[PDB]
DNA sequence: TTAGAGAATTGGAGAGTGTGTTTTTTTTTTTTT
DNA sequence: CACACACTCTCCAATTCTCTAA
C-alpha cells in the first residue's frame, strides 16, 4: 500500500526528532536520549508510544495500528541503522554473545538481527480502548489491540531461537540462520563455497554460545467473569511473551496487554487438515498489571488496642472479646501460626468474620469445606488439551501460604481434605501426585474455621464433639474454640434491621458515630507489629506456670477434668507472644500473659 | 599442537588455561599442597574423579575462575588433562580404570530454578532443589 | 558444478607443489637420534598439504593417488622446474 | 622402456516417484460397607 | 490437501583398458 522505504525515513524522523518537557520546561529528545542507551547496550527494551508519535503524524498511528508487525519491523530496523550515529562510547562485554561478537567484529576488521541487540515495542495509544478477549474478532487480525483479563497460566521463561550460529569442521567459516517461523531446519551440511566447489563433505555443528537466544514465555489470559455474557463460558487466549515482557505477570495478576493478534502458523499435516482456519495467539508488546510519623501520633492513643478490634468488625456487638482474638489470628505468634474455630447456628454473622478478615488479609482465600468442584483446599491437575500438558493449581492452603484461609463450613470437610488439613496443621505443607510423580506444595498458613452443628442448633446439653462432629484430633489443634451465639433480642435486632436497610437503601454503611481506622492502615500497622519479634524473660516463667497450673486445676475442680495440654501451655505462650507483637514491644510481660489466659478463659466461658 | 588452541569464540589459550590449573593444584593450601593430598587419596582408594571448590580457584585466581564459569565445556576437560598430566607425573605405575574427572562445585547455590535465564547457556550454574 | 579431481592439472602443480616448496620452511626438525618425532612433524606438515589441497580423500588414498600422477607431462615438469630453480 | 591418445566400462549426481502425519463421564458390578 | 523422508532409475563424465610413438 504504502512505500516502506519512506516510511522508515519518516520514522528516522520521528526517533530523531521528537522531543518533550519533563522538568523545569527543559527540552529533552525521549527517544535520542533512549538510542544513546540501546547503543551503549545500558537499555535493551524500547517502549516507543504511539501517542507521542500522533502528536506529528496520526496516518502513521494508524497505519502503525493497522498493520503493526510490519511496522514493528519497519521501527526496529531504523533504531539498528541509527545507533551508529549515537555511539559514543566501548561497550563492557557482559553476556558471552558480547564477547562472541566482539571477536566477530575484530576478525571482520582483520547477520543485521545478530548483530542486534535490542527489542523494541509499541506502547498502545490511547485512542485505541481496552477490549475484552470476547471482542478481539478476526477483522483485528494482524492489528494493535489493548486487552484486558485474568491471568491464569503462566509457562516457564525459556530459550527461543532467533539466530542460529554454526561452525564448519572442514573451513572453519561462521554460518547463521535467522529463524522467524515457529519451527525450523537444522543445516547439516556448509554451504559455504570453499566446501562446496571442493565436495569437502564438511557439515555444521550449531554453536549455543554464537546464537541469539530470547526469553520465551506462554500464558493463557482469561475474561473476567462479570464481563462474560449471562449464559457463556469465558473465553480465552494465549498470550506469547519475549524479551523484557517476560516475568511481568504471574498467575491471577488482572493484566491489560497491548500486542498484535495473529493466526498461529502450522507444519507438516496441521496445515494439510486445517484449511483455512486458524488458531490465534496475541503477541505481547506491552504488560500492564491493574504512617511513621502522623499516624504514630494517633497510634500514640491508649484506645489504640480496642480501637484495632472495634475496626476488625464494625458491623457487630459485642464481639469485642472475639475480634481482640482475630486481631491476635492476623499478628500471629513469635516463631507461630494462630489457629482459631467459630461454632454457631446456620445464618448468623459468622461467616461476617471470615469476610471481613479475608478482606483485610494480605495474602488470604476464602473457601467452604463443603466439597468444592473447582480446585479444593489442596492442589489440583489441568490437562490443557488443546496441547496436553499437566500442569499443576494451587488451590485455597496454598493460595493462602504466607497468610489467612478462611474455611466455611469446615465440619462438612471430607475426610480426604481434613487429612489435608491435618498435614498443614502439623508441618506447613500438601503433597499431591501430578502424574504418578508426587510434589510438594507449601502452605504455612493460619487457619480461620467456621462450623456449625450437625443437625439442628447448637445445644449445650451435649459435648461440643457431639454437637459438631468431628473429632478431637481435629478440634484440639485450634487454639480457641467460640461459640457465637445467636439469641433473639429486640432492641439489638432492631438496629440489625436499621443498619442492613440502610445499606440497602443508601448502598452504603450507615453513620455509627464512631471513626475506625482505614484498612490501609491497619494493614500498614499490623506489618508494622509483626515486624517485630519479642522474647519472653526467663523470670516471668514462675508467673507463666501458675497461671497454666491453676487454669490446669479450675478444670479439674470445676468442669470434670475436661482436656487439657500442653500445647494449652504453647497457645497462651504464643498468644501473649502475639499481644507482645500488636504493643510493638520486643519483651513479653504480665499484661500480656492476663490478657491471653482471659481470652482462653472467655471463650471457654462463650462454649459454656 | 596444544598452544595454538584457544577456545572458540573467548581468546582464552588452553594451554594457559591448563599451566594455571596445574599451580592452583601444586600451591593452593589453606581451606582452614591440599589437592596433592586428594590425589594421594584417589591413588589408595581408586575413584576416578577429583572434586574442586569453585571458591578455592576463585581465591587463588579470579581469571580463572571467571574462565572456569563462563566455558565449562573446554575448560573442565583441560583440568582433566591437567589433573591426569600430574596425577601420572607422580605414581607412575599406579593403574586406573580411567582417566580422573575433575568436578568443580560451587558450596552454595549461583542461581535459582526461576532466575535461569538463556545469558546462562553453556555456562556452569550451581542450584539447590529435591 | 565443476566436480573436482586429483589431477595433473587443476591443483598439483597450482595449489599442490609450489605450496609444497614453500611448507618446509619454518619447519623444526632436530635430528639423529629423534627420527620418529622428525617423522611424525613430517608426516603432519605432509598430510595437512594434501588435506588443504584435495580435501575428499583420505592421506594414503591421496598417496596412492599422487604416485600415479607422478607419470604425466606436466608434474614432471614442475619437478625438474623445481630442481633446477623455480 | 615409458607414457600418451582413443575407446569402453564403472561411479555417482541428481532427477523423478511414492509414503505418512495433527485426564473424564456415566454405568455396571462385586465387595465392602 | 503438503511438506519432509525413502527409494529407484537414468545420464553424464571420470577412470582404466588398449594400441601407438617418443
Ligand atoms: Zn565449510
Amino acid at each position: 500500500l504504502k512505500d516502506y522505504a519512506l516510511e522508515k525515513e519518516k520514522v528516522k524522523k520521528f526517533l530523531q526528532e521528537f522531543y518533550q518537557d519533563d522538568e523545569l520546561g527543559k527540552k529533552q529528545f525521549k527517544y535520542g536520549n533512549q538510542l544513546v542507551r540501546l547503543a551503549h547496550r545500558e537499555q535493551v527494551a524500547l517502549y516507543v508510544d504511539l501517542d507521542d508519535v500522533a502528536e506529528d503524524d496520526p496516518e502513521l498511528v494508524d497505519s502503525i495500528c493497522e498493520n503493526a508487525r510490519r511496522y514493528a519491523k519497519l521501527f526496529a530496523d531504523a533504531v539498528q541503522e541509527l545507533l551508529p550515529q549515537y555511539k559514543e562510547r566501548e561497550v563492557v562485554n557482559k553476556d558471552v554473545l558480547d564477547v562472541y561478537i566482539e571477536h566477530r567484529l575484530m576478525m571482520e576488521q582483520r547477520p543485521a538481527e545478530l548483530m542486534r541487540r535490542f527489542e523494541l515495542y509499541f506502547q498502545g495509544p490511547s485512542s485505541n480502548k481496552p477490549r475484552v478477549i470476547r471482542e478481539v474478532r478476526a477483522d483485528s487480525v494482524g492489528k494493535l489491540v489493548t486487552v484486558r483479563g485474568i491471568v491464569t497460566r503462566v509457562s516457564e521463561v525459556k530459550p527461543k531461537m532467533v539466530v542460529a550460529t554454526y561452525t564448519c569442521d572442514q573451513c572453519g567459516a561462521e554460518t547463521y540462520q535467522p529463524i522467524q517461523s515457529p519451527t525450523f531446519m537444522p543445516l547439516i551440511m556448509c554451504p559455504s563455497q570453499e566446501c562446496q566447489t571442493n565436495r569437502s563433505g564438511g557439515r555444521l555443528y550449531l554453536q549455543t554460545r554464537g546464537s541469539r537466544f530470547i526469553k520465551f514465555q506462554e500464558m493463557k489470559m482469561q475474561e473476567h467473569s462479570d464481563q462474560v455474557p449471562v449464559g457463556n463460558i469465558p473465553r480465552s487466549i494465549t498470550v506469547l511473551v519475549e524479551g523484557e515482557n517476560t516475568r511481568i505477570a504471574q498467575p491471577g495478576d488482572h493484566v491489560s496487554v497491548t500486542g498484535i493478534f495473529l493466526p498461529i502458523l502450522r507444519t507438516g499435516f496441521r496445515q494439510v487438515v486445517q484449511g483455512l482456519l486458524s488458531e490465534t495467539y496475541l503477541e505481547a508488546h506491552r504488560i500492564v498489571k491493574m504512617l511513621t510519623r502522623e499516624e504514630l501520633r494517633q497510634i500514640a492513643e491508649e484506645d489504640f488496642y480496642e480501637k484495632l478490634a472495634a475496626s476488625i468488625a464494625p458491623e457487630i456487638y459485642g464481639h469485642e472479646d472475639v475480634k481482640k482474638a482475630l486481631l491476635l489470628l492476623l499478628v500471629g505468634g513469635v516463631d507461630g501460626n494462630i489457629n482459631i474455630c467459630l461454632m454457631g447456628d446456620p445464618g448468623v454473622a459468622k461467616s461476617q468474620l471470615l469476610s471481613y478478615i479475608d478482606r483485610l488479609a494480605p495474602r488470604s482465600q476464602y473457601t467452604t469445606g463443603r466439597g468444592s468442584s473447582g480446585v479444593g483446599l489442596t492442589a489440583a491437575v489441568l490437562r490443557d488439551s488443546v496441547s496436553g500438558e499437566l500442569t499443576l493449581e494451587g488451590g485455597a492452603l496454598v493460595l493462602a501460604d504466607q497468610g489467612v484461609c478462611c474455611i466455611d463450613e469446615f465440619d462438612k470437610m471430607a475426610e480426604a481434605d481434613r487429612t489435608a488439613i491435618h498435614e498443614v496443621m502439623e508441618q506447613q505443607t500438601i503433597s499431591i501426585a501430578k502424574a504418578g510423580i508426587l510434589t510438594t506444595l507449601n502452605a504455612r498458613c493460619s487457619i480461620l474455621a467456621a462450623a456449625n452443628p450437625a443437625y439442628g442448633r447448637y445445644n449445650p446439653r451435649r459435648s461440643l464433639e457431639q454437637n459438631i462432629q468431628l473429632p478431637a484430633a481435629l478440634l484440639s489443634r485450634f487454639d480457641l474454640l467460640w461459640l457465637i451465639q445467636d439469641r433473639p433480642d429486640r432492641d439489638n435486632d432492631l438496629r440489625l434491621a436499621q443498619h442492613i436497610t440502610y445499606v440497602h437503601q443508601h448502598s452504603r454503611q450507615p453513620p455509627s458515630q464512631f471513626e475506625p481506622l482505614d484498612m490501609k492502615l491497619m494493614r500498614r500497622y499490623i506489618a508494622m507489629c509483626r515486624e517485630k519479634q519479642p522474647m519472653v524473660p526467663e523470670s516471668l516463667a514462675d508467673y507463666i506456670t501458675a497461671a497454666y497450673v491453676e487454669m490446669r486445676r479450675e478444670a479439674w475442680a470445676s468442669k470434670d477434668a475436661t482436656y487439657t495440654s500442653a500445647r494449652t501451655l504453647l497457645a497462651i505462650l504464643r498468644l501473649s507472644t502475639a499481644l507482645a507483637r500488636l504493643r510493638m514491644v520486643d519483651v513479653v510481660e504480665k499484661e500480656d500473659v492476663n490478657e491471653a489466659i482471659r481470652l482462653m478463659e472467655m471463650s471457654k466461658d462463650s462454649l459454656l | 599442537l596444544g598452544q595454538k588452541l584457544v577456545i572458540w569464540g573467548t581468546d582464552v589459550n588452553v594451554a594457559a588455561c591448563k599451566e594455571n590449573f596445574q599451580r592452583f593444584l601444586q600451591r593452593f593450601i589453606d581451606p582452614l599442597p591440599l589437592y596433592m593430598q586428594r590425589l594421594g587419596e584417589i591413588n589408595v582408594i581408586g575413584e576416578p574423579f577429583l572434586n574442586v571448590n569453585c571458591e578455592h580457584i576463585k581465591s587463588f585466581d579470579k581469571n580463572l575462575y571467571r574462565q572456569l564459569i563462563s566455558y565449562p565445556q573446554e575448560v573442565i576437560p583441560t583440568f582433566d588433562m591437567a589433573v591426569n598430566e600430574i596425577f601420572f607425573d607422580r605414581y607412575p605405575d599406579s593403574i586406573l580404570e580411567h582417566q580422573i574427572q575433575v568436578r568443580p562445585f560451587n558450596a552454595l547455590k549461583t542461581k535459582n530454578m526461576r532466575n535461569l535465564n538463556p545469558e546462562d547457556i553453556d555456562q556452569l550454574i550451581t542450584i539447590s532443589g529435591m | 558444478r565443476n566436480i573436482p579431481k586429483l589431477d595433473a592439472q587443476r591443483l598439483i602443480s597450482e595449489r599442490g607443489l609450489p605450496a609444497l616448496r614453500h611448507v618446509f620452511d619454518k619447519a623444526k626438525f632436530k635430528g639423529k637420534g629423534h627420527e620418529a618425532e622428525d617423522l611424525k612433524m613430517l608426516i603432519r606438515h605432509m598430510e595437512h598439504w594434501a588435506h588443504r589441497l584435495f580435501p575428499k580423500l583420505q592421506f594414503e588414498d591421496f598417496i596412492d593417488r599422487v604416485e600415479y600422477l607422478g607419470s604425466k607431462k606436466e608434474v614432471q615438469t614442475c619437478l625438474k622446474r623445481i630442481r633446477l630453480d623455480l
